[PDB]
């Protein structure tokens, strides 16, 4: 679960993404087709070329919802319940590939905020990704 | 790097007991029930909505079928998988965008497959076999992506 | 999440197991061992051999906590917390390690159990231990 | 694990620039900070009640550097990795019984530092190539498990 403390670096590391939503959340996604090529077994449809619009577009997507359940911490379910739905009856992205998404979200973050990447932020963040990715995946069986 | 001499010998003689289109159609079923999710790739398939209907489609069964029966062939290749599966691997990648998650997860549906149907006969000491093989052979099918 | 279905499956299944529940958790682990000889890093006091009696106490208690699990199939969070301490604060086994246990445990259902183990309590019977592992590593941070 | 030259090269000119002692505090510091339980081994560094005073620990910074320091030197060889690293795997598996899981979370605990400490520089190429030796020096130290 994640505790005060956690949401309470979560809120605090994220809000100061800010704007660069769409940024990092495209740069995560580049560092996970790179670094883990079997992910892009679920874009076969996308332009997977650095600066593509394609992968920009869906960074931000993801960056959006991250930013939403951020937004929502003490209610996940319900503030992600659409998203759910989508992953476990559509996309049906197996469970492991978000450990690797997540993975790369904190090495983004870790390059982009060096002041705020703190050894305890670092592992409330994980736990935070972590969350979302149970959530995101509690439907599909 | 993988697979004892020993290990080697179980897995012939236990798999000597094997009807390949029954297990492979079982181990095929039993992925799209166990692990829903896996039903992504299979949407051309027909009726795949409840147990029944997965474990009784036709499609699957033939399906698993043709799988298992690559698998049986790599058997006789157990210390060169990757040079065996390398045509399939790519195709897995490249044609049909499988996620290499799937055949681990297939793996482990095959081995409670035999646990089931063969029962006490399927004892640790085999069971340790099998899961080296199917690591073996998820490994080598995951070889190519690229 | 555990569905009626799930809790009715599990509870068939388990009540078939009935006596041999401790029997039958001492083979888990022994397939566990040979299948995944990591696993042997948790038990270096033991004499991990076919028939150890050390393994068969220890199948004995995972059964048993199993069984109990199966009790409390609504309540499972506080009929494995002390479990959860323990894992989580003690034996700190990292959590890969339950799905390891877990598929273990999943094969010898299905050695002892051929009219039993249909696709449909395969899956609940699946489901109900990854919920039993979720819910044994909930406290590790 | 297959790392073209390339890869090789940018493994090592990012090195280059590493303060060993330092990041190997850090990055064993902040496994055991972000995954608790891979403190199990470490009763006898003293203190660890607190992110700051793990962080702070010199017996974590002690081991840190010397297992920095091992990985560091490891790094020469890139070819062969499971051969230089034999050795330290059997011990680990036979005397200090270290769950070979805990390499893993190291290895992406010690991507997350040079990401932290090269910021801009450990570019998404920079970064794929420190994850393929990362892996290979885990699956190296496992390797002689048994
Ligand atoms: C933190 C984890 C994740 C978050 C927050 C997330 C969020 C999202 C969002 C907001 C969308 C778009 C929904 C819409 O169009 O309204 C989406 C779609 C999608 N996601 Fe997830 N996702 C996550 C993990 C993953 C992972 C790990 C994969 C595969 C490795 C994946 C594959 C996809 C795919 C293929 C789509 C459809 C993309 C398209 O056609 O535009 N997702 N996700
Ligand atoms: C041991 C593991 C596997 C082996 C040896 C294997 C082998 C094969 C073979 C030989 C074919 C060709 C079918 C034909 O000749 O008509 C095939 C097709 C295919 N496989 Fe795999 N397979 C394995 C696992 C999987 C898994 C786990 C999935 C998905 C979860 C998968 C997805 C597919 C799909 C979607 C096709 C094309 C089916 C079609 O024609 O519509 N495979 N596989
Ligand atoms: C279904 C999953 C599991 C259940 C239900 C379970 C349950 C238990 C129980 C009932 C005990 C005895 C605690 C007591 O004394 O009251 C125990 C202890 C222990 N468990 Fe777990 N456990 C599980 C998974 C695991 C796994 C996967 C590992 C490591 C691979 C593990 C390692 C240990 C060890 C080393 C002990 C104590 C051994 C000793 O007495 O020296 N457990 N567990
Ligand atoms: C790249 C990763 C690692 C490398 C290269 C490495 C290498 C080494 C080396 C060179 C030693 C000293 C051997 C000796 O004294 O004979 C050692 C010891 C040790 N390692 Fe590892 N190690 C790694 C990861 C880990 C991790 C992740 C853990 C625990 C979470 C761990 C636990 C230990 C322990 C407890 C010792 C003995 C320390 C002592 O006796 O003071 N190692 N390792
Ligand atoms: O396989 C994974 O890594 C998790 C996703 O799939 C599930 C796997 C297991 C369960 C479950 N069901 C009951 C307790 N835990 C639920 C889901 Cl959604």
């Amino acid at each position: 679960v994640l505790s005060p403390a956690d949401k309470t670096n979560v809120k605090a590391a994220w809000g100061k993404v800010g704007a660069h939503a769409g940024e990092y959340g495209a740069e995560a996604l580049e560092r996970m087709f790179l670094s883990f090529p079997t992910t892009k077994t679920y874009f076969p449809h996308f332009d997977l070329s650095h600066g593509s619009a394609q992968v920009k577009g869906h960074g931000k997507k993801v960056a959006d919802a991250l930013t939403n359940a951020v937004a929502h911490v003490d209610d996940m379910p319900n503030a992600l319940s659409a998203l759910s739905d989508l992953h476990a009856h559509k996309l049906r992205v197996d469970p492991v590939n978000f450990k690797l998404l997540s993975h790369c979200l904190l090495v983004t973050l870790a390059a982009h905020l060096p002041a705020e990447f703190t050894p305890a932020v670092h592992a409330s963040l994980d736990k935070f990704l972590a969350s979302v990715s149970t959530v995101l995946t509690s439907k599909y069986r | 790097v993988h697979l004892t001499p020993e290990e080697k010998s179980a897995v012939t003689a236990l798999w000597g007991k094997v009807n390949v289109d029954e297990v492979g159609g079982e181990a095929l079923g039993r992925l799209l029930v166990v692990y829903p999710w896996t039903q992504r790739f299979f949407e051309s398939f027909g009726d795949l909505s409840t147990p029944d209907a997965v474990m009784g489609n036709p499609k699957v069964k033939a399906h698993g079928k043709k799988v298992l029966g690559a698998f049986s062939d790599g058997l006789a290749h157990l210390d060169n998988l990757k040079g065996t599966f390398a045509t399939l691997s790519e195709l897995h990648c490249d044609k049909l965008h499988v996620d290499p998650e799937n055949f681990r997860l297939l793996g482990n549906v095959l081995v409670c497959v035999l646990a089931h149907h063969f029962g006490k006969e399927f004892t640790p000491p085999v069971q340790a076999a099998y899961q080296k093989v199917v690591a073996g052979v998820a490994n080598a099918l995951a070889h190519k992506y690229h």
